[PDB]
């Protein structure tokens, strides 16, 4: 930091993929959503 | 099998490393 002279890491803020596990559409209309390589503490904060 | 395992998920610019189905 150009003032306090501290060493700060830089880790990219989580990205990943979204996969929909479907029982079928001929069986049921339910789904489950997998957020790959993402901790669940961060899943609800997203657009769309 | 212990020797064969001791003789041999990274975040990056869009790169992903999916895990295998059979652990
Ligand atoms: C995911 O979040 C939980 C909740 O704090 C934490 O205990 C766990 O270590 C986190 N996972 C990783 C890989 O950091």
């Amino acid at each position: 930091d150009p003032q306090t002279l501290e060493i700060l890491d830089i880790t990219p803020c989580s990205f990943g993929g979204v996969s929909v596990i479907t029982p079928g559409t001929n069986t049921s209309n339910q789904v489950a959503v997998l957020y790959q390589d993402v901790n669940c503490t961060e899943v609800p904060v997203a657009i769309h | 099998e212990d020797l064969l395992f001791n003789k041999v998920a990274q975040k990056f610019n869009g790169l992903t490393v999916l895990p295998p189905l059979l652990t």
